[PDB]
């Protein structure tokens, strides 16, 4: 693969934000190590409850965010 | 939320809306429409 996007989605309390970060990567197998942060850039206020998504067509992969502490 | 921020303003509408059924009623900002 050429290029990494990468997105974070987390709903709170009506708002639905929107993180990312491009870069472009050399690699046919999977997510490259190393360290990079996500910004964001759009923030809708959508009221709307989520519990389910789907991905729309190159492979993906999904997390899960957890309430945990950081330092940075 | 309890930690709301904002201001909450309301007047009377019985010159206006009273006449009516047509108001139905049963997390912060949820809005459940589902029947
Ligand atoms: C978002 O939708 C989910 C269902 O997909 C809601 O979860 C259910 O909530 C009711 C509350 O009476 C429970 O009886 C169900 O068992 C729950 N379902 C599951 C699968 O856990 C959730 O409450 C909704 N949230 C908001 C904010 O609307």
């Amino acid at each position: 693969f050429k290029n990494l996007r990468e997105f974070v989605f987390k709903n709170i309390d009506g708002y639905f934000k929107i993180y990312s970060k491009h870069t472009p990567i050399n690699l046919v197998r999977d997510l490259p190590q190393g360290f990079s942060a996500l910004e964001p850039l759009v923030d809708l206020p959508i009221g709307i409850n989520i519990t389910r998504f789907q991905t729309l067509l190159a492979a993906y992969y999904v997390g899960y965010l957890q309430p945990r502490t950081f330092l940075l | 939320p309890d930690d709301f921020t904002g201001c909450v303003i309301a007047w009377n509408s019985n010159n206006l809306d009273s006449k009516n059924y047509n108001y139905l009623y049963r997390k912060p900002f949820e809005r459940d429409i589902s029947t």
